[PDB]
């Protein structure tokens, strides 16, 4: 009777683990994301201290 | 006949002593899961939360 739950345990367990993985990978690509929109906001700081 | 009851209620016997070592060995170990597993799925119900 409590094995059963055990195994909905499991299931449910490892489809939270493929979870967290994934936000994890998604949370370094929407970080890297910040670090080339930023990077080329300027070099951004050429083509604006040209105009100047 | 009565070397005879010396062996009968011997084996008899010998037989409780199963009897007792089985009344010897009794659970709380199995109380303890239900409560664990009851306890790890709320965990889990926590972290799919968040």
């Amino acid at each position: 009777e409590n094995g059963e739950k055990i195994t909905s345990l499991h299931r449910e367990v490892e489809k939270v683990k493929l979870d967290q993985k994934r936000l994890d990978q998604e949370l370094d690509f929407i970080l890297s994301q910040q670090k080339e929109l930023e990077d080329l906001l300027s070099p951004l700081e050429e083509l604006v201290k040209e105009q100047s | 006949i009565c070397q005879d009851v010396e062996n009968l209620q011997k084996f008899v016997k010998e037989q409780k002593q199963v009897q007792e070592e089985i009344s010897r060995m009794s659970s709380k170990a199995m109380l303890k899961v239900q409560e664990d597993i009851k306890a790890l799925k709320q965990l889990l119900s926590l972290a799919a939360n968040g």
